[PDB]
DNA sequence: TTTTTTTTTTTTTTTTTTTTTTTTTTTTTTTT
DNA sequence: AAAAAAAAAAAAAAAAAAAAAAAAAAAAAAAA
């Protein structure tokens, strides 16, 4: 119930603060090929066919604008202390 | 052969030998210039473009992370750059625009862009990525183009910004940002709105890294850049300090509204990751201060030290960076009469940092003895408040900086202690003294007395003097016998910061009891807003010092948090949480006390109230802090806490979400019995959650507001992750024989026959294979899981993507049970 | 005619989240 | 109308991929 445990939490769950989603865990080729061939180009110049190469409509826009939320910090120092007296640490894990 | 093949073997040789180690690019670009010159002097220009496209299209299947294609795309980039610099030197002094190297360049780029944009629709990722790269690297040196070609390019790139893979979107935002020379005016031919749409909307955290730097950064687009200081990715948060703010440099003090300039450095110096903090520290420490020529005073005049209270961190990032300015700044005799706000803040920071590191040299010389600083303090206090340029806000700041300089000063001179005690006693007796100076004056009067008893009797003396000053003017001004409202406010604000710093029981400190029976108990029973608020706060700071007072007034705290307004419920909830947190559980469940079930119902009524956001936030943080301190052992309240984490009505309290994001994992990880409690609650949590998601998914409203709740697969994953006995923080060894995760899985398979939806069963059954499987478990906790998986696999009809995971768990359980009964 | 920066380019570290694997089911395509 | 058909979506799960910061190094331009 001392500095080692608090620092261990403060270093492992320090990337586990965003909330509901985004909780986090674990706390050759070398080709030289430039010589001729006739009809290779159609293997790389073709239309989309059945391969859909663009984005889904449901994720082209996002409403949170991929912002991090406002960081109410909630580290172990804010947990170990009181609210009306910020200079007293309580009987932690007692 | 003919020239159609001589050009082919030439370009083949140069693009083959230039594929390695960048060797001889000044010879490569040279011989490529000779063969393009001889080709256009011959006249096979479309054939030259065709073999160019041929030997380029022999590269386009090579992906990203391949150096051999990169050393050719940069070769042709160097080629078009060579033609561009030849035209730039041709328009100048000697008029080298001969042999039509403008027309050859224009037709060359008009044919080659038309070739590469034919390949932009191919289904392979590599050819699209290399086409948009081969445009984007050379788009800066392309220059002028045709309006039809510009329209085709902007249509292709405005479709490719919404391409499915991110690596081609990187080259898309590069080739977009090379088209930036316009006047900015906005509320699809403009690139800037497209880049802003990608800097907010794009799911890749890498496209923003190349849409964040390469933008124009004028007056209009700048918040769209700077709010990327709160980007999802860590590298973007560090890179806004690394390459955007460092790039502007001196213009950041005059081109950013100070509400954002006092927000960016707070977002930097209070981040959660070390590299972005170090980048903001090195930005406030190295680039800016060596950019305005070393003047610490000129930097502090632009870091607005009067309003923003963030600078007490940022100046520390100077003092831990280069100590030559720490040792260079000297405070002579002719500056204590003519302080400014910046140099008073500088003295504050340098003295408290010098006592933080205990450098005895700068404590010895270069700083005045305590009586001299007492003279300066009394000078500024009398020049502000004993009055009958020197604005009130600046004088208040100068007195507060020198009071923080005084609160940790050298006790060793008795003349200095005597002088500063007279100055603080003559300052805190002022009626019109402002509130932060009240706080820091009470702090100095604590930190310069001999003990806590002298500070108690001095503060009680000052507060009773300010009360007697009002009772005399109430007695005299007729020409009944109670103080006014404003003097009760001024007495309670001093009593708050006084009892903030007392750390002893109150049996031998009887002046606090006299203050309470005179003022605080007639402040709680009042009917004003602010008097009742400070009365409850002062009653709580008294209740953190004695237990009989807490057991007395917990009832009126509960009634005033159950039937009162917003701020009183705030302060009373903080006091209830803090009384529990200090005093343990002698506050409930006894004779004369409050019944704790009534307090749990009060906690319920606060916790289910969406209309009070911050009261719910402090209720959540409080109940989690009290669960960690093990004074709360109730079960249904923990069930309601985890539901309130996962409810959709509490999905707008961001602070409650972060409170439950931190303080529920530190519950179950810190102790095994806490994880056992989580595993006992998680069954009915998942049941009520699946019911709520079914009734939210089949609801018929034109604006339903769904998806606040997570999909229950991720809920089941995080329930497993909290209830996993690997991640316990203890050094146990026995934790490989705990059956809590399998008990949670057995309870989930029990409740699995209590849902109606056909997707819920799929995302419950497809995730049961993440459990702890090591054959060090008990016989029965494998036996019941084997029986329930048998009954669910046989008796109920399941689809194949669920029966895969279910019979895979059957195979793993059968292998482990064979290992169990082979011994 | 070799020297003295230039420079950029080119191999070690990190932890990031990011891509890739695999199973099955859906959803628009081909023929008479 | 109608009998087959295969890329995509969804998701669990795994490991290595890899942009970036920072140190050596070979081609290159001014120089006395």
């Amino acid at each position: 119930f001392e500095k080692d445990l608090m620092a261990y939490f403060d270093e492992n769950l320090n990337r586990n603060w965003r909330g509901r989603e985004h909780w986090k865990v674990r706390n050759v080729l070398e080709i030289d090929f430039f010589k001729t061939d006739d009809s290779f180009e159609d293997k790389v110049f073709a239309s989309k066919g059945r391969t859909k190469i663009d984005m889904p409509i449901k994720n082209r826009k996002n409403d949170t604008h991929y912002l991090l939320p406002d960081d109410f910090h909630f580290s172990t120092d804010r947990i170990t202390r009181l609210f009306i007296k910020p200079a007293q640490k309580m009987s932690l894990f007692s | 052969i003919d020239i159609n093949t001589k050009i082919f073997n030439s370009v083949a040789e140069v693009f083959q030998k230039a594929q390695g180690s960048y060797a001889g690019h000044r010879k490569h670009i040279a011989v490529l210039k000779k063969i393009q010159s001889k080709a256009v002097e011959q006249g096979y220009e479309d054939a030259f473009n065709f073999w160019f496209d041929k030997l380029v299209t022999k590269i386009l299947p090579l992906k990203k992370n391949e150096i051999i294609g990169d050393r050719i795309v940069k070769l042709v980039a160097a080629f078009i750059a060579s033609l561009e610099r030849e035209l730039i030197l041709a328009k100048k002094q000697n008029y080298k625009l001969t042999n039509d190297e403008e027309g050859i360049f224009s037709r060359f780029v008009d044919q080659f862009i038309r070739h590469v944009l034919r390949g932009v629709e191919s289904p392979d990722k590599n050819v699209r990525f290399r086409v948009l790269q081969l445009l984007a690297v050379i788009m800066d040196n392309i220059g002028e183009i045709d309006e039809s070609l510009f329209n085709l390019l902007i249509l292709s790139l405005n479709k490719r910004i919404y391409d499915r893979e991110p690596t081609v979107r990187i080259q898309a935002v590069f080739c977009l940002t090379k088209f930036q020379d316009e006047e900015q005016t906005e509320h699809n031919f403009e690139a800037t709105r497209t880049l802003v749409a990608s800097i907010q909307n794009d799911p890749s955290a890498e496209v923003r890294r190349a849409a964040m730097l390469n933008l124009i950064n004028d007056n209009n687009t700048r918040p769209y850049i700077l709010e990327r200081a709160r980007d999802v990715n860590i590298v973007n948060r560090r890179l806004v300090y690394s390459r955007i703010l460092k790039s502007m440099g001196r213009k950041c003090f005059d081109d950013i509204e100070p509400h954002i300039f006092d927000q960016l450095i707070e977002w930097g110096l209070e981040d959660r990751e070390l590299s972005v903090r170090n980048a903001c520290k090195r930005l406030i420490a190295h680039d800016w201060l060596n950019a305005l020529d070393g003047d610490l005073i000129e930097l502090l005049e632009k870091l607005d030290v009067s309003r923003s209270s963030v600078c007490v961190k940022a100046i520390e990032a100077l003092f831990q960076s280069r100590p030559d300015i720490l040792s260079k700044i000297k405070f002579p005799e002719s500056i204590w009469k003519d302080f400014t706000v910046e140099i008073a803040f500088l003295f504050r920071a340098i003295y408290l940092y010098c006592l933080d590191n205990n450098i005895t040299e700068m404590l010895e010389e270069n700083f005045p003895e305590a009586s001299k600083l007492s003279e300066h303090l009394n000078h500024y206090i009398l020049l502000r408040y004993h009055h009958n340029h020197f604005d009130y806000n600046t004088l208040e700041f100068i007195i507060e900086q020198l009071s923080i300089a005084a609160e940790r000063y050298d006790y060793s001179d008795e003349v200095g202690r005597r002088s500063m005690l007279t100055v603080v006693r003559n300052m805190l007796a002022l009626t019109t003294l402002s509130e932060p100076l009240i706080k820091i004056g009470i702090r100095v009067m604590k930190s310069l007395s001999i003990n806590e008893k002298d500070f108690v009797t001095m503060a009680i003396e000052i507060i009773n003097d300010i009360r007697d000053d009002d009772i005399e003017k109430q007695e005299q001004e007729e020409k009944e016998k109670e103080a006014s409202s404003a003097t009760i406010v001024l007495c309670l604000t001093r009593s708050s910061y006084m009892l903030e710093l007392v750390n002893t029981p109150l049996t031998e400190n009887i002046l606090i009891a006299s203050l309470m029976d005179t003022l605080i108990t007639p402040a709680v029973r009042n009917t004003a807003p602010n008097i009742r608020e400070l009365g409850v706060k002062n009653l709580g700071l008294c209740c953190l010092l004695d237990v009989k007072l807490a057991i007395d007034n917990m009832y009126i705290l509960g009634m005033c948090v159950s039937k009162g307004n917003a701020s009183l419920k705030y302060i009373a909830l903080q006091v209830i949480v803090d009384i529990f947190s200090v005093h343990g559980n002698t506050v409930v469940d006894g004779e004369g006390k409050v019944d704790s079930i009534s307090l749990h119902k009060i906690f319920y009524k606060v916790l289910k109230n969406n209309g009070l956001p911050e009261c719910q936030v402090i209720a959540a943080e409080g109940l989690c802090k009290l669960f960690l301190a093990d004074v709360f052992t109730d079960d249904d309240l923990f069930e309601t806490l985890v539901l309130s984490y996962f409810s959709p009505i509490n999905s707008s309290n961001e602070a409650l979400v972060q409170a439950f994001a931190f303080c529920i994992p530190v519950y179950c990880f810190s102790h095994p019995a806490h994880q056992q409690r989580m595993s006992r609650t998680a069954a009915d949590i998942l049941l009520r959650l699946c019911v709520l998601w079914d009734d939210l998914q089949s609801s018929v409203i034109p604006e339903v507001d769904r998806e606040a709740m997570l999909k229950p697969n991720i809920i089941f994953q995080q329930l497993l992750f909290w209830t996993d006995p690997r991640n316990l923080v203890n050094q146990t060894g026995s934790t490989k024989k705990d059956t809590v995760q399998l008990t949670f899985l057995i309870d989930v398979l029990k409740i699995y026959a209590q849902i109606e939806k056909k997707e819920i069963k799929k995302m419950i059954i497809t995730n049961i294979n993440a459990i702890f499987l090591s054959s060090e478990q008990d016989y029965s906790t494998l036996k019941e899981l084997l029986e329930y998986s048998d009954d669910i696999a046989e008796n109920d009809n399941l689809d194949n993507v669920s029966k895969n995971a279910l019979d895979k768990l059957r195979n793993n359980l059968n292998s482990l049970i064979e290992e169990i009964n082979e011994r």
